[PDB]
């Protein structure tokens, strides 16, 4: 389903960004 | 019905924009 796929990818993107934030600090 | 995942997806996008901004800031 469109919305479940976009949900899973929004989560993966937030994960990548919190990873970089932690690397940057 | 606006689905419960549209709610959750729209909150997740907000969160994304806010993390990008924080990363923009840490680099400055």
């Amino acid at each position: 389903r469109r919305l479940k796929q976009k949900n899973a990818r929004l989560k993966q993107e937030i994960a990548a960004l919190e990873y970089e934030i932690a690397a940057l600090e | 019905e606006i689905d419960a995942l549209e709610f959750e997806n729209d909150a997740l996008e907000q969160k994304i924009a806010a993390l990008k901004q924080k990363i923009a800031s840490l680099k400055q």
